[PDB]
């Protein structure tokens, strides 16, 4: 199986331990990794969309039609990139007139869009390709971790168009970390949303570290070991966040942030140097 | 040009559908002339090609929706003697897009305004036969 | 053949757009027509009046009446003609209003075209139309009344009184319906028992009622007055005619098992009495749990245990049904985000009605399914399972509003130290005496309104329950602890409705369920004639719009078995035996198997023969040929709508 | 004083249905729809520490109050988690409505700062978060190229990308100089 | 026990209780106060929450009555006397002088060309005229005219004009003793009348209606054809308020009870008035959204999605008469909290159901009891909605409260069962 591999800007630009990590995980896997050359921002769906629909419907466009040149469905391990791709998918699948608009606008770069391919997310992809009995097999060395998983907002949501999991009550993620050993624990508000999302990290600091803050609150009374997320923007919000927070607040939150790539290489028996931990600013 | 459309419409269904179009005052061309029947299945080729060749430009079935018919099943006999007019006309010089059949339900009066103004539409750009 | 024409204006309807004057002159002029007349209101007293006058100094013999459709006014204008002594089906029926003048408002010119070939067909199918007799055939005066709620207690109470003899089938080992599980009722607050018990004994003990409990109705066949009734009556192990319903097995049994009427919050024995007041007063024994043990056996005195009884048929002949099963209480489990089945002290509505009733589980006491104690903090939430497009359920349940202010009151009454606040949208206390109602909710019991949907229900360590919520005429969010929640869960069809419906043949509205014939003026009859709706079988309502429309029912089932006769309509299949060859290719063809073979020939039954002209059509020779649809007639018509 | 004769009163001077009509023509038709039953508020993270309250939104919306709803710093407040969406007993397309009303603000000269610094980072680079020498160093110790395969590494992508900017006038929104290379 | 029934009002429900007795077997009697039979349905345009015709629906019933062998229909007449009891009551009823023949009158309408003397027609709600010699309307039944004398000048011409011969000027009122066994009480409502809402200046304002007119208006046979005017110059209005609640759920006028129906009318001419005139802006001031019946949260949804009715929910403080005469509605917009004044070319006021004008002297003379309401009170709230504590006597329609044509008609065939009970047991 071959698959195009969209990496957006914070998976490789700021934590390339879990790009190494999916690329080892993917590998192994049989599942060839075809990458995205002269990919760009998906552009990030909270700030350019609310700013202007179009530039974001063109940038993303343009990042499908260059998986549509290699034939390949489009793969993306981030929640953010997830869900302005696959937007801009269904929205020129399914409307002719924004389609013309958007490859009117494409024309100047060479390239047209066909609507010939899919995008999917990373953990979707493993569920369903992969299935949990090959991921099972893959585990070297069970973990002993207690884990709160943090689905993200983007991930199921919109439930209509995605129809990947029930978004109240979703199970996909905790059946995937828990193939692994590890034991996904409940917390309230455990759906709650991580804050960055929407272009308010940048907007107001001091309300998304709030809405991280009270996760993380949550998360501690559930005497959890570790945060497990398939976003790289809710893996930096928390992990940049919780020092941030140890900076206005003196609140101390000590839990790691791991991607699902990495808490797989983890029970797949990775080195250490391939998650490059040293990238993140909370010590796991 | 303006076409002579002739319709044959199930006393249950499709006549209910046009009563439906009538009542919500849907405009709709006033090419068409419709005939009533119980049921689609009372519909034969006969008729089809008495109207064709007595100078129909288009002829319209409308019945039941499949598994709606009144009396069961006679919706499905006219289906297959549909086919088979649809088989048989082409022979003749006379295109199939000329000869409609459709299942209107008793509710259905915009469906049936707008399957009225497409095949006006169509037998008109067909032209004379 | 003289052709008497009569184009209705019907007012300026059709008048307005097509021209009534040169429309008539035309009928005037077409072959074999001698009068032509234009009327404002034909289908009026003058416009009859003056048809039959028309019929009876010309002589005409055939009649065509260029008005509405004829699905609408076809059967008037047939008994007009009779009364003045022309058969019913020598006159013929031309749609130009629905057809022609309320679809090309804008081509006033193509419109009175239209006309004039519409009436030329018409007057070319008239020619051929020939006299038809119409069969009678007799209507039996017995009822099935199917439902034994408070709708279907009241219709054959009704019927059984006004002489007709009743059966009445019900699914339950037990009538009663919803209203017996019940506490108090809205608005008074008076026992829903002390009121039911008495209909339910006189159901009991009517010579007129035949009471069937613990069965369903598995077959029907036939037509108005001719209704052929297959129904099961499951075994219930016990004799009924020789139970006195004492209730000693019940106390030697030892196995347990949910009882249906506490709606899962109550228990009782694999041999169980649904309640005090079961009519009849019989014990069932439920197989899934019975470990035949024979202690009921042994202790009963009667004899009245039966380990070996089978299910039973029954066949029934009646000439009107009235359809009276009911509704089902909404399951919101679905709704993830309000917790039910998931967080303890969460519950419903209909749960909560049981649990305030001395007579249930509880002895009329509300606790906390956690602990068994008193709640001191309570919530109401409305429109769960109703005014939601996320399930699907864009209706109001009409009920939910009025029996939640209800249980929150006489919540307030036994325990007046009780906080009970409601999370409404909108508050419909639209019935008699209900805006009144809704006040003293506030005045007298002290109830908060919160005017917001809550958005979600987060069981605490505690197992306290926070709403989540807006309130919107706070304009701002509220997350408040109560010890419990009540759910006004919402009214859906009850479980089986469809086979039913498919038994009987009846159609089903938007909200799933049945669906009357008119919305306004028949509401409590079906497209299919001898068969009836009551209660909410045709929609949620209240108990007292439920026994009106169960009189309703009544009234209206006993009209045609009043008349004890109905008239069969004369378009069927007619075979000329000179013609036919034996062919047979039209037999399988009708549905009803109204075609047989006798002497090489074949020959319809009419009495089977429902009139869809299949087989005619499908006669290569034309020795078939359907009366009031003959292929001559429609070859004349073809002919006339484009010649 | 409490005194303000115009922020305390409704008038046909504060509404703007031209806005109205625009918003629902461009995918917003649903709030046509409202009930207003506040669940989306209820729902709403960012509604229970902020000022922000979604159905107000959605109300001035339907009713074309185009200044209060641009102006609103409270609408930046909005995750786009889409929980007020998947509870709506309407189904409203809330987060589209509000990415309108944002876009509407921005062609109002509403921006954040920090915003345009992302948009100008997108146009400079390609990349919102663009690289640093840090992240170089990492990814060239795990044998991950030393750029990633992106307009980093490809300037052709990166000329693609800059012209689909000046085409759908992201430039001029956030006030882009090329020629200085910075934000004015 | 009399095996003959009287059936008081010449409604919907009334209708059908009589054709449900007439079919029954049982000599009827109806009696009706107005000229004509059909009530409040037969001023209607359209019907909730369908939008069906409902003079087309009506108007073959209203037939049937008139020609129904079993019925006899006694019109402009009045209930005088009720004496006995169940089986053997003693009706006494006075039918008023019509001064026409209504065995020789064939409503041909010639008088009516001719008469020279303008009158309110009471068909119109105060917002149509006639002559002194009038039909209410051309379905009538019976389709006679009807000389009032309050107008008339005796100028004669109707006489001349009449081929007919049935004018009848000295005409008296007749006396008619009836004996019946059951009686069904079915004489509906009548309109809340606002004018005592001082704020709202109904009466006073020039393009203030009510919810009825504004039926009589929309009416394609009403005295506007069909059109919808404002008063004050006859013109088309641009923007349409409606105001929910007016007479009912308001203890300033001692009227706590909800009417029931304000809700789905108003909604229902809210949609008529935007298919009719697409581009006219219809606002709605609403409590509570009382859409509980089958389909009637559909209809809601419909009018918010496909016609665009705004909602404000906010029971308006005032109406202000402009100078222009256009109409500024002060009232809160409780979701927005905010106080706001919008302008307005016609505001329609939602008036509830009252209980129809000389019902006291109709309750006192049959001896029955009224609820809290004001509405005929039944034995039972929950289980005897159709039958009274007076043994033979039965409710049908508005007659026991506020209800919808369904509802109404529901109970009239209720009551029809009832009361045929008693008639075919005999004792
Ligand atoms: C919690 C709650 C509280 C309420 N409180 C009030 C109140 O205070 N006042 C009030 O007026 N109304 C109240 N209602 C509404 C009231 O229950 C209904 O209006 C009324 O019960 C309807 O009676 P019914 O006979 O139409 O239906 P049901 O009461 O449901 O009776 C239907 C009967 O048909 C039977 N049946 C079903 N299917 C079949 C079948 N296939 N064959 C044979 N029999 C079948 C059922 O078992 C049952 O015996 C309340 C409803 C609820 C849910
Ligand atoms: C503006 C408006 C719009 C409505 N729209 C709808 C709608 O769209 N759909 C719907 O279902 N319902 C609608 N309704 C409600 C509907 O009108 C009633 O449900 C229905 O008219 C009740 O019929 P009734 O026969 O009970 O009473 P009425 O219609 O009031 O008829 C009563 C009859 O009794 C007569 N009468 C009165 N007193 C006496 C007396 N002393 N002696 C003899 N006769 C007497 C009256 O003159 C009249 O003929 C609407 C109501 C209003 C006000
Ligand atoms: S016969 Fe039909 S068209 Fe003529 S007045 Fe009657 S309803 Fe109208
Ligand atoms: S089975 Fe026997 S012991 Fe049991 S209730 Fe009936 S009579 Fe009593
Ligand atoms: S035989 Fe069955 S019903 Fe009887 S006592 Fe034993 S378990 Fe109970
Ligand atoms: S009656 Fe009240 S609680 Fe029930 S569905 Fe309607 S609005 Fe909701
Ligand atoms: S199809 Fe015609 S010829 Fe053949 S058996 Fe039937 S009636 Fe006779
Ligand atoms: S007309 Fe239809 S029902 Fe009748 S015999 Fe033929 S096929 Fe049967
Ligand atoms: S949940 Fe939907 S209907 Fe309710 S207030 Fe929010 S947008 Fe409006
Ligand atoms: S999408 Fe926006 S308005 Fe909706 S719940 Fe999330 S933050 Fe609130
Ligand atoms: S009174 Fe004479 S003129 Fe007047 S409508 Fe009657 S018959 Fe015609
Ligand atoms: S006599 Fe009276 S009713 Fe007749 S025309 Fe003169 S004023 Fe009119
Ligand atoms: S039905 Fe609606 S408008 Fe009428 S009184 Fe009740 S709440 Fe007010
Ligand atoms: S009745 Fe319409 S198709 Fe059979």
């Amino acid at each position: 199986m071959e698959i195009a591999y969209f990496l957006g800007c914070i998976m490789n630009n700021r934590y390339p331990g879990i790009e190494k990590a999916t690329r080892v995980l993917f590998d192994k896997l049989g599942i060839e990794l075809k990458d995205m050359e002269g990919a760009s921002c998906c552009p990030a769906p909270g700030v350019f969309g609310s700013f202007d629909k179009t530039t974001w419907a063109a940038i993303a466009a343009r990042n499908i039609t260059i998986a549509e040149d290699m034939g390949a469905d489009i793969m993306t391990e981030c929640n953010g990139c997830f869900g302005s791709l696959f937007e801009t998918n269904h929205l020129l699948k399914e409307d002719e007139e924004m389609k013309a608009k958007i490859n009117e606008i494409l024309k100047e770069t060479g390239r047209e869009y066909k609507g010939e391919v899919n995008v999917r997310h990373f953990a979707e992809v493993l569920y369903n390709d992969v299935g949990l009995d090959k991921l099972s097999e893959l585990v070297e060395k069970p973990l002993n971790l207690n884990v709160a998983v943090h689905y993200g907002c983007h991930f199921l949501k919109p439930s209509d168009e995605i129809n990947i999991d029930n978004p109240e009550r979703p199970t996909i993620l905790d059946e995937i970390v828990e193939v692994t050993g590890a034991k996904s624990v409940e917390y309230k508000d455990k759906m709650m949303c991580c804050g960055a999302g929407g272009g308010v990290r940048s907007r107001d600091l001091d309300v998304a570290l709030d809405f991280t803050r009270e996760k993380l609150t949550n998360m501690k009374e559930a005497g959890v070991d570790a945060i497990v997320n398939v976003c790289p923007f809710c893996h930096l919000q928390f992990d940049v966040g919780q020092m941030e927070i140890k900076d206005k607040f003196g609140e101390e939150f000590d839990i790691p942030v791991l991607h699902l790539a990495q808490l797989l290489g983890l029970a797949m028996g990775l080195p250490k140097e391939d998650l490059v931990v040293d990238a993140h600013q909370v010590c796991v | 040009f303006e076409p002579k459309i002739v319709g044959f419409c199930c006393n249950w269904c499709s006549y209910g559908g046009a009563d439906t179009a009538g009542t919500a005052r849907m405009q709709y061309p006033p090419n068409v002339r419709i005939i009533r029947v119980m049921c689609s299945g009372r519909v034969n080729a006969s008729m089809i090609l008495k109207a064709f060749s007595e100078g129909a430009d288009g002829v319209f079935v409308g019945g039941c929706h499949i598994g709606d018919c009144h009396y069961d099943s006679g919706n499905y006999k006219w289906k297959r003697r549909a086919r088979f007019i649809e088989d048989i006309l082409p022979e003749f010089g006379i295109d199939k897009e000329r000869f409609r059949w459709e299942w209107i339900s008793a509710s259905e009066g915009e469906k049936f305004q707008k399957t009225m103004q497409e095949f006006y539409e169509t037998v008109k750009y067909l032209g004379p036969l | 053949p003289k052709i008497g024409v009569y184009v209705c204006h019907c007012g300026v309807n059709i008048g307005g757009v097509v021209d009534v004057e040169a429309v008539r002159d035309y009928a005037a002029k077409l072959p074999n027509v001698v009068i032509a007349k234009d009327y404002k209101y034909y289908c009026s007293d003058p416009g009859q009046l003056e048809i039959q006058k028309d019929i009876k100094e010309l002589g005409i013999n055939r009649v065509v009446v260029a008005a509405c459709s004829p699905r609408l006014h076809e059967p008037t204008f047939r008994r007009c003609v009779e009364e003045a002594g022309l058969n019913q089906f020598l006159f013929e029926f031309a749609n130009i209003r629905e057809h022609d003048s309320w679809v090309h408002m804008d081509n006033p010119e193509g419109a009175t075209e239209k006309a004039k070939d519409l009436v030329r067909m018409a007057v070319a199918k008239a020619r051929l139309l020939e006299p038809l007799e119409a069969s009678k055939v007799s209507v039996d005066d017995k009822a099935l009344v199917i439902g034994g709620g408070v709708a279907g207690i009241q219709a054959a109470l009704d019927l059984a009184d006004m002489g007709f003899k009743t059966y009445m089938v019900e699914k339950r080992p037990s009538i009663s319906g919803r209203m017996g599980q019940l506490d108090k009722t809205f608005p008074t607050l008076d026992c829903s028992m002390c009121i039911l018990a008495p209909k339910m004994v006189d159901v009991g003990k009517h010579d007129n009622i035949e009471l069937i409990t613990y069965a369903e109705v598995k077959e029907v066949d036939g037509y108005i007055g001719n209704f052929k009734v297959k129904i099961e009556k499951k075994p219930r192990y016990i004799d009924e005619e020789l139970c006195t319903g004492c209730g000693s097995c019940v106390e030697v049994c030892p196995i347990e098992m949910p009882n249906y009427f506490d709606e899962g919050i109550g228990m009782t024995k694999a041999v169980y009495i649904p309640f005090p007041q079961a009519v009849p007063l019989c014990a069932t024994i439920d197989k899934d749990y019975c470990i035949e043990c024979m202690l009921c056996d042994e202790v009963c005195e009667r004899g009245a245990v039966k380990h070996d009884q089978e299910p039973e048929e029954i066949e029934i002949e009646v000439g009107t049904i009235i359809v009276a099963t009911g509704y089902d209480a909404y399951d919101p489990t679905e709704k993830l985000e309000y917790g039910y089945g998931r967080h303890t002290n969460v519950i419903t509505g209909l749960e909560l009605e049981r649990m305030i009733n001395a007579s249930g589980p509880t002895d009329g006491k509300v606790l906390k399914p956690s602990d068994g104690e008193k709640p001191k903090r309570v919530a109401f939430i409305h429109c769960v399972g109703s005014r939601d497009e996320q399930i699907g359920k864009p209706y109001c349940s009409r009920v939910c509003c009025m029996y939640i202010m209800k249980n929150a009151q006489l919540i307030k009454d036994k325990m007046p130290d009780t906080e009970v606040t409601l999370y409404y949208m909108d508050i419909r206390a639209f019935g008699k005496g209900f805006e009144e109602f809704y006040k003293r909710s506030q005045e007298k019991y002290g109830i908060k309104f919160i005017r917001g949907r809550p958005a979600e229900v987060i069981e605490n360590p505690d197992l306290t329950l926070t709403v989540r919520s807006e309130d919107t005429l706070l304009g701002k969010v509220t997350e408040y602890d109560y010890d419990m929640v009540v759910l006004g869960v919402g009214l859906v069809p009850p479980e089986g409705a469809e086979t039913l419906r498919q038994t009987i043949g009846l159609s089903k509205s938007a909200d799933g369920f049945l669906m009357e014939a008119h919305p306004k003026l028949r509401p409590v009859d079906t497209l299919t004639d001898g068969v009836y709706l009551a209660g909410v079988a045709q929609g949620p309502k209240d108990i007292p719009d439920a026994v009106a429309q169960a009189s309703g029912a009544a009234a209206r089932a006993a009209i045609p078995m009043v008349k004890g006769e109905v008239e069969i309509e004369p378009i069927i299949a007619v075979t000329d035996s000179d013609v036919c060859g034996g062919c047979e290719v039209c037999i399988e063809l009708c549905p009803f198997g109204a075609i047989s073979i006798e002497e090489g020939h074949a020959n319809v039954n009419v009495a089977l023969c429902k009139g869809c002209g299949t087989c005619v059509a499908a006669c290569p020779s034309g020795a078939m040929d359907q009366q009031h649809f003959k292929t001559e007639q429609i070859m004349a018509q073809i002919e006339a709508a484009l010649n | 004083t409490l005194l303000q004769r115009e922020e305390n009163i409704i008038r046909k001077g504060n509404i703007d249905k031209e806005f109205s009509e625009k918003i629902k023509a461009a995918g917003g038709d649903s709030l046509e729809y409202c009930f207003q039953c506040g669940t989306c508020t209820g729902s709403c993270p960012s509604g229970r520490r902020t000022p922000y309250r979604v159905r107000q939104i959605i109300r001035k919306a339907n009713v074309g109050l185009k200044d209060e709803i641009i102006s609103d710093p409270t609408l930046w407040m909005c995750t786009t988690c889409y929980s007020c969406q998947e509870r709506c007993p309407r189904k409203v397309k809330i987060v589209d409505v509000v990415k309108l009303a944002r876009n509407e603000a921005a062609k109002a000269g509403f921006m954040a700062p920090a915003h345009k610094a992302v948009g100008s980072f997108v146009i400079k680079t390609g990349h919102g978060v663009p690289i640093n020498d840090a992240t170089m160093e990492l990814r060239k110790a795990v044998g991950l190229g030393e750029l990633p395969p992106t307009t980093h590494q490809f300037p052709e992508a990166l000329e693609e990308v800059q012209k689909i900017i000046k085409a759908t006038g992201f430039d001029q929104l956030i006030g882009y100089n090329w020629e200085t290379g910075e934000l004015e």
